[PDB]
């Protein structure tokens, strides 16, 4: 939806300090969420559920 | 011309055609246009006059018609459209039929055309009337080529003439004419 | 005049304008483009279908333009209009007159500032429109509830990490549980008499 | 306060995805806050303060 | 207009007004101060440089003031104006007219409510201007993305603390890994048969 | 006076000067001033009158000039500025030169000054005209001291007088005068 | 005309309207309801207390209605007005004229779109007014400070969980504390000199 | 009718009483009601006419009172209120007393009632005046039942009559009448 | 920046409950961030990096 238009219009937004700060915070938050979901074990849980006894 | 000014932003222009504004209209709208300078024209209904300012006096008050009431124009020309256009032009230029000096007009029977002349000279007692006429002409005509110098005689004449097909078609002039004309009855 | 037919434009093409831009015509009476739209809408409406001309045109604009003509300052001929258009989204600003001075169209360097500001204002108007559409659709109370819930949850995580002590202990002593202690360091059961010893808070075992 | 009036207008608000998402996030955040306050020991601390040596 | 000279004011000073307050004159057709600014700007422009006088003032407002004078209710005689000025910021309100009754200026206590409301409106206008300036530069989608990223990261921390179980165990039974278990509690390798034993989730060791 | 009303918000005032406004001017704006009460003055061009409402009748219809057209005021004063000021004052009050009763004016040849008298009495056939005159005078003059009682005859006289320098410099009166004056020409 | 008395309304009651709806009359000059409010306010104000009639009504709107009935399109005869009302909060839209066509009131189905859009706009205006009232009291800088403080606190919790290494150990080698190591795992004391060995960044003990 | 359109949102209506507005008014506002069709009425002050359009010519130009100035109506009716209502009705229609053809009226001395007649025919020289009359009558009366066809002669008669209490009370007509009345001195 | 002007207008803002709540939440968040950065070891890591073998 609005994500495609936002993707097209990003070059105009990256001229204010606040917009760059928001982009950096969003990227860092997503990366950290991925890494600590991996550390928690959710990915391992789904991988094991996919291999529900079908391998060892 | 269209050109880009931002990342996705483009400067663009639109123009309005005016032949499709006048030729494609329900009513018949007055036409006011100028060739070069000091060559004013006017067109409404069938009548098409050529407003001309010059020092000489074609019509003198002693020999010709005196128009102080609009009904006195019945002695001006056979064509009623010419009378209509003259009356409404004089209303548009701000002429008051009760508080302004009368203007002359050639006798209808006298076979030298239809001419009406207005004393627009900015001299002495005629000063306020001349200034009001100047105001009216600036309203009706955009970039009005004034030639009535202060003090010197300046009497306008309106003769019928062929409408110049090579004349620019203005519309602000028509808008001002309709605004000042008050309760005008445009032929359909 | 939301759309415009070919006979109303110098170029023999059909150009139609957006609703948001032309919605300013009902509110603004200091724009020549709106007067031209009204006049041409009347002309096209009443060609065969169905002081109207002077109620369609703002007399104030004609008077101001005539005064500007008499002052020899740039004025509008009501002929050519320029506007700033966002190509991707299609949103555009309300067209403004290409002012004329000395019976000639001005050059694009005289009102460069005008159209630069118009483009910036158009971008700001689109972003503000997104914000206004959001604000008229989502209640503020729900936003506040979500924000305070998130803050409370984050504080709860912090308390989870730090841990809150649950009972009372004493330095160099084992757990009195399941026997509790008072502020002095001993309850009334008699197993732990009130010795007034200093107590050290400790978390759950 | 505004919560009482907001209570009546909820059925009108649950027509957009964002409002449902905000309600869900608020409820999940409140539930998680309660569960990890219980895990932290705040409720146990309050109960102990209530039972300040009055029982065993 | 935007600024006033010494001869324009009773006291010979260089008092000079702001931008938004005088920009409100273009939109507002009911204001004595804006009409007086138009008149004085016209006079200062036409003194040596380059119905104007009556088309420079709002006839409706002047008629309203005349009717109010006839009604013997407070009216404005277009001489003295008051405004509320934020001293530090310099941002002020549009100068309203000091109304007159009994051929004498009204005392401050009569429009105390008026100027209290004017000050409150000025504070609110400054805060709202800051919000609108923010909304005209920062896209709403980026704010939403940041908020949802923060919510996702907080949920991720919560899942990190709690810990999601990774495999299947049995009450009082060793770790089956690297041999996985099905819903019944044993895969098809034959080491762990389908004994239909209940399974208890445990996290990674 | 300036005083603080919040932490930083301060009540402040700006006052416009009228002497400067009238001093610096592309034209000669008319002046309408009311010294004390029941003493009305008017100033335009070089002419300056003193409007006075009295029960006496200095000018009688059968001895002085009957004015039904503005051009009939040629037999009223040698100075054209006085005629101009009188005409535009009568226009500003609301005197329709065709539908309103004529007003008297002293013969120019007689060496008894320039006085023109307008019948503003609220009695009989003059009721509507006197009401219109009262409307005009309330428009032109704020805090207008009406003295023309109902029934009783009331006639105004406008005669030249020295402009009182001690009289204030109101400008709302000039604004109403210009609004009601229609197409008035102000000398430079 | 904030309130209306019984003699002004068919089925005489004391129907009184809100503040925002009647405040929209000051700005708008294209509303028949506002014109009739001005007319009745004039009538009741000057009945015994204290071109007023034509300065009270908008001549442009009356002329527009006259042209519309001459065009035989729906128009307004300044009699019946319909408005959309939120029953609980009492907020309502500014009443719109129940248009007439061919000497008969238009059926509800003709302006169904009109009143649906009016209801939607009323709800949107309520929510937007709530947002604006919030923005006029709470500064934007304080909101930004709170948001950035929360983001900083959440990142701080993340760093608390992960743990930042403090000293510099060596593969297999034990804790040299207290003895600091350089980029090569060396020191001036010579206890653990520059042996050029891989270093282990292990967290605080 | 009141009905729900949302959850808490209800459609509601407000209706204005017109008899309250007319009766409660301090001034005496004119009334204009169109009962049935081609049966126009008017009432202002005490006089109450019945505007009628018909091809007959009750009053002839050479045998009755010719009105070219409002003051010439003093030979029409003894009642001043009837004269006042006629004058202001003609002003509201759009009758210029200097640029429009004169209209007839019955002699006051003759005891055949108060009747004044206006040539509203769109024939010959009477083209613009009848169109202006039609414009004015459409303004004054809502859904004006025009009966004066093009070319065919059509003459208006106004006679006193009892005001029909059954005819609807309209205020838009009064608003148009007041707007077109220019400076009308309404009775208190 | 805007902070120096915002500090001058603080007494005007602390008349609404929400503004006081925001100030309190901001201060508590900053304090908690400082304390759990100290617990994390970032300050200790910086101190060690400064004392890169120069002392013991
Ligand atoms: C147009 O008006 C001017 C000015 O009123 C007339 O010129 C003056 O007329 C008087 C009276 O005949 C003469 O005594 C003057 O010598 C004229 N000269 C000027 C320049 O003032 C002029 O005659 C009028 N023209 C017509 C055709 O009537
Ligand atoms: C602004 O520019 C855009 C891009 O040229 C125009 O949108 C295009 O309009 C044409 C003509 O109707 C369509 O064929 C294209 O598909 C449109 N493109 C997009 C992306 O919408 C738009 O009309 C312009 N706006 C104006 C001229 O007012
Ligand atoms: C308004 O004025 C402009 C110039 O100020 C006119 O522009 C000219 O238009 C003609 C006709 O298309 C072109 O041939 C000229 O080259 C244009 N530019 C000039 C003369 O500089 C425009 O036509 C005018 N519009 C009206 C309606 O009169
Ligand atoms: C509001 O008050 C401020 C502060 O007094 C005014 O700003 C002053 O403007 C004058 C103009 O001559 C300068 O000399 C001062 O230095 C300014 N002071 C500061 C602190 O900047 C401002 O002009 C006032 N606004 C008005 C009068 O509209
Ligand atoms: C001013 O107007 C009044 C109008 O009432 C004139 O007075 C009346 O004139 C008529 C003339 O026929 C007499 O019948 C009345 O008796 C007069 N007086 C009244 C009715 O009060 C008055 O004469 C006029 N003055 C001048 C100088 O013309
Ligand atoms: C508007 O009314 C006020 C109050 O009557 C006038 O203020 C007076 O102005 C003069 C000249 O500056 C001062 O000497 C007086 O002291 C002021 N006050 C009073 C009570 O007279 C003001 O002049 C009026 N404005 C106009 C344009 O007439
Ligand atoms: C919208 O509807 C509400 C609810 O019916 C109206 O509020 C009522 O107003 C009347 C007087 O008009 C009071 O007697 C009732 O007690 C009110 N009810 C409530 C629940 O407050 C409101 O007036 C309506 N809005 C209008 C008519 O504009
Ligand atoms: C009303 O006006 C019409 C049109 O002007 C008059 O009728 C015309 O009168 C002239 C002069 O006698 C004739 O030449 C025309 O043939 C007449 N036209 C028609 C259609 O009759 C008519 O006489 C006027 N009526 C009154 C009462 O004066
Ligand atoms: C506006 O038009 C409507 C519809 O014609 C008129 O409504 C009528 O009002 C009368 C008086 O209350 C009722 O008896 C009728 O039943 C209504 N309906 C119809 C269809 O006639 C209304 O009177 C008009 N307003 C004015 C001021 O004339
Ligand atoms: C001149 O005009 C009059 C009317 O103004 C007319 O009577 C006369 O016939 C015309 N010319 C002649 C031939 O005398
Ligand atoms: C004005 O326009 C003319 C052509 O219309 C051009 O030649 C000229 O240079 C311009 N400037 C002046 C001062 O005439
Ligand atoms: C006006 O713009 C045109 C654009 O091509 C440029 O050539 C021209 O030099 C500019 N102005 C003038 C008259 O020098
Ligand atoms: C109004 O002003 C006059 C001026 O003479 C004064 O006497 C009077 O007290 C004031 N107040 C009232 C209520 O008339
Ligand atoms: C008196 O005035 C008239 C104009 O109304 C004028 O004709 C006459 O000459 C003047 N009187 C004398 C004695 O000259
Ligand atoms: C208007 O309504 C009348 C009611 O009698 C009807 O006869 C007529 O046909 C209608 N006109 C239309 C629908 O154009
Ligand atoms: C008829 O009217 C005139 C005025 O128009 C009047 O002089 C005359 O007396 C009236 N007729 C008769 C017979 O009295
Ligand atoms: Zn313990
Ligand atoms: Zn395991
Ligand atoms: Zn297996
Ligand atoms: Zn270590
Ligand atoms: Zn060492």
């Amino acid at each position: 939806g609005q994500f495609i238009s936002f993707m097209q219009e990003i070059p105009t937004f990256l001229q204010e300090a606040l917009n760059i700060a928001l982009v950096a915070v969003s990227l860092i938050a997503i990366i950290a969420g991925v890494v600590n979901l991996y550390k928690s074990g959710l990915f391992q849980f789904f991988v094991f559920l996919a291999l529900a006894g079908r391998s060892c | 011309e269209a050109f880009k000014i931002g990342l996705h932003t483009e400067f663009q222009t639109v123009s309005f055609s005016m032949v499709g504004l006048f030729s494609n209209n329900p009513h018949d709208l007055p036409l006011l246009c100028t060739l070069n300078k000091s060559h004013l024209y006017i067109k409404g209904g069938n009548a098409s006059f050529k407003i001309s300012f010059d020092d000489i006096a074609v019509l003198l008050p002693e020999y010709d018609v005196i128009i102080q009431h609009p009904a006195d124009m019945s002695w001006c020309s056979k064509s009623d459209d010419q009378i209509w256009l003259s009356q409404w032009f004089m209303n548009a230029v701000g002429h008051d039929w009760y508080l302004d000096p009368p203007f002359l007009c050639r006798n209808r029977t006298k076979t030298e055309g239809f001419i009406f002349q207005v004393n627009t000279s900015k001299t002495g007692i005629n000063e306020n009337y001349a200034k009001k006429f100047k105001t009216g002409m600036h309203h009706l005509y955009r970039e009005y080529p004034d030639s009535c110098l202060d003090g010197k005689l300046c009497l306008m004449k309106a003769q019928p003439t062929s409408w110049p097909l090579q004349c620019p078609l203005d519309h602000v002039n028509t808008l001002h004419f309709l605004t000042r004309g008050k309760n005008i009855q445009l032929p359909r | 005049g939301y759309c415009l037919e070919e006979w109303m434009l110098v170029a023999a093409k059909m150009k139609c304008f957006g609703n948001t831009a032309v919605a300013k015509c009902n509110l603004n009476h200091d724009s020549e483009f709106c007067d031209m739209l009204r006049l041409f809408d009347y002309n096209k409406n009443a060609i065969k279908t169905l002081q109207t001309i002077n109620a369609l045109i703002s007399d104030n604009l004609l008077m101001k333009n005539k005064i500007r003509e008499l002052m020899s300052v740039p004025y509008c001929n009501y002929t050519k209009f320029w506007y700033v258009n966002h190509t991707l989204s299609g949103q555009h600003s309300l067209p403004r007159c290409w002012l004329i001075k000395n019976n000639s169209y001005l050059n694009i360097s005289d009102f460069r500032n005008d159209w630069i500001l118009e483009s910036d204002f158009l971008i700001s108007e689109m972003l503000s429109k997104e914000y206004s559409d959001r604000q008229g659709k989502t209640p503020l109370t729900l936003v506040d509830i979500c924000f305070w819930s998130t803050v409370f949850f984050t504080a709860s995580l912090f308390l989870h990490l730090v841990g809150i002590p649950t009972h009372r202990h004493i330095r160099g002593e084992a757990c009195p549980l399941p026997h509790r202690l008072n502020s002095l360091g001993g309850c009334r059961c008699g197993k732990y008499p009130n010795l007034k010893k200093p107590t050290v808070w400790r978390r759950g075992h």
